[PDB]
RNA sequence: AGAGAAAUCAAG
RNA sequence: UUGCU
RNA sequence: GCCUGUUUUUGCU
RNA sequence: GCAAAAACA
């Protein structure tokens, strides 16, 4: 009953007012400080006393109870004949859990399903994946950051607290906090945690719910070409001697396909692409739809940079991918200026080449034995604008110790070998220390920041793409590009610490529905009251217009 | 060593795993630390001049010396002021985004830092009890001291804490008045001595050194000040290519691999350590570097003063001597202070303050790892050095891409001389340069063609912990899984580690042979059904990440009745002593309170052999009454009592109970 | 980024370079406040038009020359220090937006322009209310309420009020007395201002010298090192007993044995055997803990540490002087290579019976196959039996130490073969063991079956001849002292199998990776040095002796071993570099051998490793 | 005795 | 009381 | 008796 | 955030 909960909350608050005069006169915000005082929870070397602890006469400490018999079949299970009643006072043998595992009360199967749901997700995710044959070989690690575990939804870390607040305690949230939450994630997480919260405390429930939507990336060595989506099963799928091929992948592709504004925005102005991101998928604004999908798609990267965010897209030609390790000057319109080292990757093929201007200083490659090397070297030459060929530019050497053959096969014996080509020594994984400073200009070309001059473009946006299906729930109503597709709001106007003369609604939900013109909500001892909006324009377009009015 | 040096199949680097005596006992320190502390105190003064003259070097304050004063054939304690100025200027001119992010940190994160972060520390010297106390206790007592000496409330920010320290330093006399009852008094001189005091202690269970070393810990009066400096140094270090300390684990290996570009005619690799670190570096050099960084940024005077407080306090550090130097007349043993009888540390007698000894030169402590790394990194910035440097604290690796061998030797000598100008003094006997690069060492990580895996590094782990069978199993399996993912442990080694851990773990929980637990199982017809109960392992090499209970249920090894019994949320085995909150989604009553137990009956608590607990009670009642502080930072106004009372009244109001019943509930609130 | 949610991105970008926020009190907070004021100006001048031009024009955050230009188009001039935020067209009134914490009494700031004062929570002053319209008032109130909820969420109310009021406390200040205290031990001020020009001088350094030959570790000369370890190792043997419990086996041994002293050491008197017999009787009666009788004093050093003090005081003569402790140097014993030849002989049983993990995938199958291969190639080996003995003895002794007693505790060392017969390795007797710290030493009497006796190898062992059912055995009876930390470490000594398994797995998986197939039966030819030559060896024997040496290193781990291993990795890397035609260069005063030579004092396995290093070549052509 | 290594335990 | 190959 | 810093594993709030 | 454990410097 709720009466029992209310009476237990009382005389606990009252209980913490006679034996703790202080710690109540302190400010409430000070909770952020004294919540960390968990002294007497510490201990040293639990592992050095485990054995002896298990073999003590009464190792287990438990709350007194009657479901555990005093003596069972000649074995004295508990030591209840003591100074009984001191909280965790009863002492029992190590066999009491063993007794309970066979003789004990049972719960409903629904409780068992709720308790094991989070772990069962992983368990039947493991057995739902097909394993290919093991391939043994020398795979050089790439050492990239990858997501630790799969998630039910992609939610940015900024919206995670708001999503959890909407899931668990909607009555203590504001409308601004509500609009920041991921609505679909809220609904599916509510469905998931409805049975779970009956068997888990609030702290454990929030922990599980956040574990179901958090990214939590980790740095691990992977295969350069077959990068796994999640590191859940990387301990046996990949290693430095063996690999196992799997086919399991997937909205991110749909979201990237949703980017069609960049196509019909080259002519008018660059401002339109940022101005027209006023659409809302489902109830999720396009501002918040991004920062949820950190993909490698070029159009998605262009949108993310237009939002002021970063992109992980790497320049990709045909099938190879390139990354500048360092360069004196960026590529100019493309050819290099000065010394430049570039890491290239193409399936198992990988390496780095150092060049000056349009002349290759040398190339280092780590390639499988008897592997063709036509397309990677051709793509390198196209990248550097070296040849207008490859044999003439690089030259021919009489030494037979060089690995590259004139036929461009790795470690193929021949009467002569291509000079300035050497086996790699683990130069892989180009690394950037400082976060890249992406800048967007006209024509929607993404540029980074270099020490000397503007750095070369990464998203060229002249590529040849498709017109795949758009993500469900797209709402192009607030946009001038409706051709892509094949009663007012409330302002706050008031924050008080005491109940106003308004009507207090239960949640932001069950509000905005009956249509009343004045209502409060509660949040952390404050009353945020919303009334209505009589102005017929929003704030974003207002600022846009007024800054446009300040032009020269 | 001949057995550890293969010549045909594997290379000697892959056998660096075998040069580890781990799984054997670790050395420990036994007696007084006074001798080691005094050696640490006297080493900076012996290295200030080429000819050791401690008496002449004991009356210097700032360790600034002329370029020809610097020792090139041995350790050289001190620095060259002009060199530090120019090198800091060059380091600021380069790495502009790092300085921009430093400015961003100063503007945003520095005002937001809370002093409660000081609670994340370990055993801390207490200037009140003159004893090592846990960091939360020391922070709480220091805050209370500040509260009742300044007659004002301290804001949660770290800047408020530092300002409170600076203000209490002004008072002539201060009092603590703990009333655990007892009262202690201070003065400006006494409080200054307590703030400048570093407690010392032997470091135990340290592997890889023949000689035991002494560690130090400061007081809470200066830990807050050092926190800002360390945070700013970390912010700079995460954005510079030459740093190695901010990154760790696999990202550090990635950063190292990004620099192995050997393309010139001569490509050398110099891997080495730096001898006599933490005592050959003057804190005044760190002051100068930080002042230059903050002055070229355009920061005002208060930021520079705040950044200069910690190093200027450490210039006046008082290292705590131990129980005294040991003396023997015949076969007897006595402990005597430094000044009673002549010894090898008589020169330092003038520096004894009570039981503590002063040392202007050096840090005596690794309290400024990040700032010392920054100093070593600014040492590198000049046109002569064209290689790639990685420096964590005192371990460094350098890559030379030079046209000729002579140029490479010139660059190596220039690097050594720069680190000497700053005062870093790389160890000649620990620094090795390979003229064709490809074989290297950094942070106990060896690389020949890739960073080779290391076993016996994870062998100190793999021993079961002492929480409970389920927690221990999760520990072991996930530690082995991380070892396999990182690359230190392959398929065979991983599976063997699983088998060893499983066998030891089942031994620990009386599951092998004929024990009391096994006899109880057998005589009562209790089939094991679980790993800790003696059943066959369900975890495989590919299923290290899966929970035992769920996997057994999926495989049919655990029936539904046993599952309903063991996963009872009402079992007496793990019953909590207090009722707990439970959320109720889709219900008119959003929260309920009831007794709870840990679902698994095998997650019990092991007993142990035979007060600021008010804070925990306040935290518990706040958490029960305020769900939102469980997800976001607490921001409700007013004191705890009134805010909790209003929240309770609101909760009763929305309970949909009858009005007279609501009034009856409200009347009992005090 | 640092942009607040309510602040628009364009406004945040426009405010980046308006003022030098770093030099101002709460620069971030004042930047947010200026963004608030700019947004209020935006809302006031939202879209109203008068004559084809906007009703209000905003002067804030605009290029100044344009500001004077547009102000002179209307023939108006304003002071540089104070400039109105926005200007109107109908009423021809300049307006300045002000945020204040009170509206009861707000006098005009200046007579040049009037002000629009707004509270932190939305309300505007009466004149401001009447000038503007209801829509503007509601928009400003809503925006300011969003700002206020962001402020209270971040607990920035105090800073926001401080910046609004304008008192602007310095946010950090150092007083006079504290400054004087700080400047005591330095030659510079709080902010140093040296008067030396920034310059990097040219220092004449030394020259880097090539390491043309590998360093030669020095061999210590002295008496050979005895066997200094808790248990026997190679000479460890066991007595076969009928299957049963430990009590039954001990009773059988005690009832069917006779003991006669054959070799006695001054370190361990021959009388202490009585103690053992007493324990061998007490444990035979079900009581592992017995009482002192007469000989526990010598065996466990009872009532010592006080006889020595009085003896020293009686013998004290002279003046106090520094300690100057000395550690005796010892040479490589002849028994180390005999130990290595042993520990490798085959055994009847596997002695490594680890439960196999489950198999669900093919990777799992190959992993278990590799582990099974390693176990069967290192299982039937004396190292496995000695490791089992060490683990059992260490655990049985450790389990009797997490308490305080004053009586004698008996810890048997009994293993079991698959047939079930008990195997008696020895008996550990624990003294009073009033231990208070993990590193404290508890006394122990270690009896244990021995194969071969040696005066040189066991000088402190008192060997007894034990006759059990017309079978002869040798018993050790050494008096030792050992710590809880080391006993716990040796309780998990089974982990030593990982490193040789790592080597074996690396070899096998490398061979599997050369081609694209796993054989699991590869026994390649490892090329080693042996006695200075270059001769091959089979992989299995290499792994076996690696296991032997790793175990011998683990049981002899001390500061000398730790330092030697830590400092020999550089020399191992240098050797590997020189084997690949790479040159090794060193600094001026570089002698890497000295940092290794300092760790070679008396540890027999350190000396063995040093001799192994010296035997193999130092020059690589 | 012994363990041990730059000084401790071998009880209070 | 006592059973890890 | 067990500092500082950086990572990693787990569990609980 | 707290607790435990491990590695490295
Ligand atoms: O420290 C800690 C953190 C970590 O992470 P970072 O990154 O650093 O940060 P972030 O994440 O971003 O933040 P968040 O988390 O989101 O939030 C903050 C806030 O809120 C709170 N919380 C949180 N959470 C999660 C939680 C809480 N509380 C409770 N009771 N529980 C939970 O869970 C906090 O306090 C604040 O105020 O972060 C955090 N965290 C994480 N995790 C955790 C935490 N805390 C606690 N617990 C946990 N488990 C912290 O901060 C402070």
């Amino acid at each position: 009953e709720s009466e029992c909960t209310l009476r237990a909350l009382v005389e606990e608050y009252n209980g913490a007012c006679k034996e703790a005069p202080k710690e109540m006169s302190k400010q409430f915000t000070d909770y952020n400080t004294f919540k960390r005082y968990t002294t007497s929870k510490k201990d040293h070397a639990p592992q050095m006393r485990l054995v002896y602890s298990v073999r003590k006469p009464w190792p287990i400490s438990m709350t007194p109870s009657k479901e555990i018999p005093l003596v069972f079949n000649g074995t004295k299970l508990k030591d209840t004949i003591l100074d009984l009643g001191e909280s965790k006072r009863t002492r029992a043998n190590i066999v009491v859990p063993d007794y309970w595992s066979k003789y004990g009360s049972q719960t409903s199967l629904e409780v068992v399903n709720a308790i094991l749901y989070a772990e069962d997700l992983k368990v039947q995710r493991f057995f739902s994946t097909e394993w290919g044959e093991i391939r043994y070989g020398r795979m050089l690690p790439f050492r990239k950051p990858v997501q630790a575990c799969p998630t039910i939804e992609e939610v940015n870390p900024a919206s995670i607290p708001h999503t959890l607040l909407q899931v668990f305690c909607p009555q203590y949230t504001t409308l601004d906090s509500k609009r920041k939450a991921h609505m679909g994630a809220v609904e599916k997480l509510k469905r998931v945690m409805e049975p779970i919260c009956k068997v888990q405390t609030q702290e454990s429930a929030v922990h599980i719910a956040r574990s179901l939507i958090d990214s939590n990336k980790k740095w691990l060595p992977t295969v350069v070409d077959h990068t796994p989506r999640t590191a859940e099963m990387a301990h046996f799928l990949c290693s430095k001697y063996h690999y196992v091929h799997t086919n399991t992948q997937d909205i991110d592709n749909l979201c990237g396909e949703l980017v069609k504004r960049s196509l019909k925005c080259r002519c008018p102005k660059e401002t339109l692409v940022a101005n027209l991101d006023k659409i809302t998928i489902q109830g999720r604004p396009m501002r918040e739809v991004l920062a949820d999908h950190d993909g490698e798609l070029p159009y998605l990267g262009i949108c993310r940079v237009a939002m002021g965010l970063s992109t992980h897209h790497t320049m990709k030609i045909r099938s190879t991918k390139f990354s500048i390790l360092n360069s004196d000057h960026p590529r100019i319109e493309r050819r290099f200026k000065g010394k430049a080292k570039v890491y290239f990757q193409n399936d198992q093929i990988q390496g780095y080449f150092s060049c000056t201007d349009r002349q290759i200083d040398e190339i280092k490659i780590s390639a499988p034995k008897n592997a063709p090397l036509l397309e990677p070297l051709l793509d390198i030459c196209y990248y550097g604008s070296f040849i207008e060929a490859f044999l003439i530019h690089m030259g021919l050497d009489k030494d037979l110790s060089l690995p590259l053959s004139p036929e461009l096969n790795w470690k193929e014996p021949a009467l002569s070998k291509v000079c300035r080509v050497t086996e790699l020594d683990s130069t892989v994984q180009p690394y950037t220390s400082a976060t890249r400073e992406f800048v967007l200009g006209e024509t929607l070309n993404v540029y980074t920041q270099h020490e000397n001059g503007l750095e070369l473009l990464i998203c060229p946006t002249e590529i040849r793409s498709t017109r795949g299906p758009l993500p469900p729930g797209t709402n192009l109503s607030g946009s001038e590009f409706i051709d892509i597709y094949q009663p007012e709001g409330y302002v706050q106007t008031g924050v008080f610490e005491e109940q106003p003369r308004c009507y207090l609604v239960d949640t932001p939900d069950h509000g905005l529905s009956m249509g009343l013109s004045r209502f409060c909500v509660h949040s952390q001892g404050r009353y945020f009251q919303y009334e209505k909006k009589i102005s017929i324009w929003e704030e974003t377009d207002n600022i846009k217009a007024t800054i446009d009015s300040q032009r020269d | 060593m001949n057995l550890f040096t293969p010549l045909s199949e594997i290379n000697p680097t892959t056998t660096q795993e075998l040069l580890y005596a781990y799984t054997g006992p670790a050395p420990v320190a036994y007696g007084t630390r006074t001798r080691a502390v005094l050696e640490n105190i006297i080493r900076p003064y012996q290295y200030f001049y080429k000819e050791p003259n401690v008496q002449r070097a004991l009356d210097i304050k700032t360790g600034c010396k002329e370029p020809e004063d610097i020792n090139v054939e041995g350790p050289s304690s001190g620095f060259h002021t002009a060199s530090v100025l120019k090198l800091a200027d060059n380091f600021f001119r380069k790495y502009r985004p790092a300085m921009e992010k430093l400015k961003y940190w100063i503007l945003v994160k520095l005002p937001k830092l809370k002093y409660a972060e000081l609670s994340k520390g370990r055993q801390t010297y207490s200037f009140i009890h003159k004893r090592n106390l846990p960091a939360p206790i020391a922070l709480e007592e220091t805050v209370e001291f500040l509260e009742q000496n300044l007659r004002r409330k301290i804001g949660p920010t770290l800047l408020s804490y530092c300002q409170a320290i600076a203000d209490v330093m002004e008072l002539d006399e201060t009092t603590y008045e703990g009333a655990r009852t007892y009262t202690i008094k201070f003065s400006r001189e006494e409080l200054w001595d307590q703030m400048r005091t570093l407690n010392t202690m032997w470091k135990h269970l340290e592997r890889g050194r023949l000689n035991r070393r002494t560690i130090a810990t400061p007081s809470m009066l200066i830990r807050g000040f050092v926190k800002i400096v360390e945070d700013a140094a970390k912010e700079i270090l995460e954005n510079v290519p030459t740093s190695g300390v901010p990154v760790g684990g696999e990202e550090k290996l990635a950063k190292l691999a990004s620099k192995q570009t050997f393309h010139t005619a001569v490509t050398g690799e110099l891997s080495g350590d730096q001898e006599k670190f933490n005592e050959c570096l003057d804190p005044d050099a760190m002051r100068l570097m930080w002042t230059v960084f903050l002055r070229k940024l355009g920061c005002p005077d208060w930021i520079m003063e705040l950044f200069n407080i910690p190093f200027m306090v450490f210039k006046s550090k008082l290292a705590d001597m131990g129980e005294g130097l040991v003396y023997t007349k015949g076969k007897l043993t006595d402990r005597k202070p430094l000044g009673e009888m002549p010894s090898e540390f008589d020169d330092l007698v003038r520096n004894v303050v009570g039981n503590s000894i002063s040392c202007r030169l050096g840090m005596f402590m690794g309290m400024y790892n990040l700032t010392s790394t920054l100093l070593a990194l600014i040492s590198i910035e000049r046109e002569e050095l064209t290689g790639s440097h990685v420096e964590s604290s005192d371990d460094f690796i350098h890559f030379f891409n030079c046209k000729t061998h002579e140029e490479m030797f010139k660059q190596a000598e220039t690097l050594r001389l720069t680190l000497k100008l700053v005062g870093i003094n790389m160890s000649p006997s620990k620094c090795i340069l390979i003229s064709p690069a490809g074989i290297g060492e950094f942070n106990s990580k060896f690389h020949h063609r890739d960073f080779v895996g290391n076993v016996a590094t994870e062998l100190p782990a793999l021993v079961p912990n002492g929480t409970n069978p389920m927690t221990d199993l999760a520990m072991g399996l996930n530690v082995i899984k991380h070892s396999v993912n990182t690359g230190q442990m392959n398929l065979c080694t991983g599976a063997l580690a699983m088998r060893i851990f499983n066998h030891a773990y089942k031994y620990a929980y009386m599951a092998l042979g004929v024990t009391r637990r096994t006899r109880f199982m057998e005589e009562n017809a209790i089939t094991p059904l679980l790993t800790n109960q003696g059943a066959s392992p369900v975890h495989s090499f590919s299923t290290m990440h899966l929970d035992e209970v769920a996997l057994r249920r999926h495989l049919g090894l655990l029936d539904e009745e046993t599952l309903r019994r063991i996963l009872n949320p009402n079992n007496p085995v793990t019953q909590k002593g207090d009722p707990s909150m439970f959320f109720r989604i889709e219900n008119k009553m959003p929260q309920i309170m009831e007794d709870y137990s840990v679902p698994s009956c095998f997650k019990y608590t092991l007993s142990r052999n035979r007060k600021e607990e008010r804070y925990q009670r306040v935290t518990s009642i706040i958490n029960k009454l305020f769900p939102e502080v469980l997800i976001q930072e607490a921001s409700a106004p007013g004191t705890v009592r009134e805010s909790l009372k209003r929240r309770l009244e609101l909760v009763v109001e929305r309970s949909d109970l009858d009005e007279e019943r609501k009034k009856r509930i409200l009347s009992r609130i005090f | 980024t640092d942009r607040p949610d309510h602040i628009d991105s364009r406004v945040w970008e426009l405010s980046e370079t308006q003022e030098d926020w770093i030099t101002q009190v709460h620069g971030h907070v004042r930047r947010v406040v200026e963004c608030w004021k700019y947004t209020i100006c935006c809302l006031i001048s939202n879209m109203h038009t008068h004559r084809g031009a906007p009703q209000y024009d905003v002067f804030k955050w605009q290029d100044r020359s344009t500001i004077e230009w547009i102000c002179s188009k209307k023939k108006v001039q304003y002071p540089e220090r104070d400039t109105p935020d926005l200007y109107d067209n109908e009423r021809a009134v300049a307006y300045k937006v002000l945020l204040v914490s009170d509206l009861s009494d707000h006098s005009p700031t200046s007579g040049i322009y009037h002000d629009l004062a707004f509270n932190l929570e939305g309300e505007a002053e009466e004149s401001c209310a009447l000038v503007l319209r209801g829509s503007q008032l509601q928009d400003i109130k809503g925006f300011l309420c969003r700002a206020l909820e962001w402020v209270v969420s971040n607990n920035l109310t105090q800073e926001v009020v401080e910046t609004i009021s304008g008192e602007a406390k310095l946010q950090f200040s150092v007083g006079t007395t504290f400054r004087t205290l700080l400047k005591r031990d330095t030659d510079w001020d709080v902010i140093p201002t040296p008067r030396v020009e920034p310059n990097v001088p040219r220092i004449e350094g030394r020259r880097w010298t090539q390491m043309k030959k590998l360093p030669l570790l020095k061999e210590k000369e002295g008496p050979p090192s005895p066997w200094r370890a808790l248990l026997l190792g190679a000479d460890s043997e066991y007595i076969v007993c009928p299957p049963g419990t430990d009590q039954e086996a001990i009773s059988w041994i005690h009832s069917q044995s006779e003991i006669e002293c054959i070799r006695e050491s001054k370190s361990t008197p021959a009388s202490v055997i009585t103690c053992l017999t007493s324990s061998l009787q007490s444990f035979a009666e079900g009581n592992p803990v017995r009482s002192r009788i007469h000989e526990d004093i010598i065996a466990f050093g009872i009532n010592k540490k006080q006889e020595k003090k009085q003896s020293a005081s009686s013998s004290a003569s002279g003046e106090w002087k520094r300690a100057e402790y000395q550690v005796e140097e010892m040479s490589l014993p002849p028994w180390v290579e005999e130990e290595m030849v042993l520990l490798r002989s085959d055994q009847e049983d596997n002695w490594i019976e680890l439960e196999k993990n489950a198999i669900y995938t093919e990777v799992d199958g190959v992993a278990e196959g590799l582990v099974d291969k390693y176990i069967e190639i290192v299982g039937r080996t004396k190292v496995a039996s000695v490791i089992e003995k060490w683990q059992i003895a260490a655990t049985r002794t450790f389990s009797q130490l997490h308490t305080d007693r004053s009586r004698i505790t008996a810890c048997p060392i009994i293993t079991r073969d698959p047939s079930g017969n008990c195997q008696f390795w020895g008996m550990v007797l624990l003294g009073p063991h009033h231990v208070k710290r993990d590193t404290d030493n508890a006394p122990l009497l270690i009896a244990e079956i021995m194969g071969e006796d040696t005066e040189e190898k066991y000088p402190k062992h008192s060997v007894f001849s034990l006759k059990v059912e017309e079978k002869q055995f040798l018993l050790s009876l050494k008096i030792t002292s050992f710590s809880r930390n080391k006993l716990y470490t040796f309780s998990n000594i089974r982990r030593v199998l990982i490193q040789p398994a790592s080597i074996y797995s690396q070899v096998v998986l490398s061979r599997a990776a050369e081609n694209n197939s796993l054989n699991l039966e590869v026994n390649p030819e490892i090329q080693l040095y042996l006695e200075g030559a270059q001769r091959g060896m089979t992989l299995y024997q290499w792994v076996r002796m690696i296991l032997c040496l790793e175990f011998l290193m683990a049981i002899y781990n001390n500061p000398q071993m730790e330092g030697f291993l830590a400092n020999m990795r550089r020399l191992h890397m240098s050797r590997h570099a020189m084997m690949e035609r790479r040159q090794v260069f060193l600094p001026f005063g570089s002698r890497p051998e000295d940092k290794v030579n300092e760790c070679i004092i008396n540890n027999p396995i350190v000396a063995y490793l040093a001799k192994g290093w010296n035997s193999m070549p130092n020059v690589y052509y």
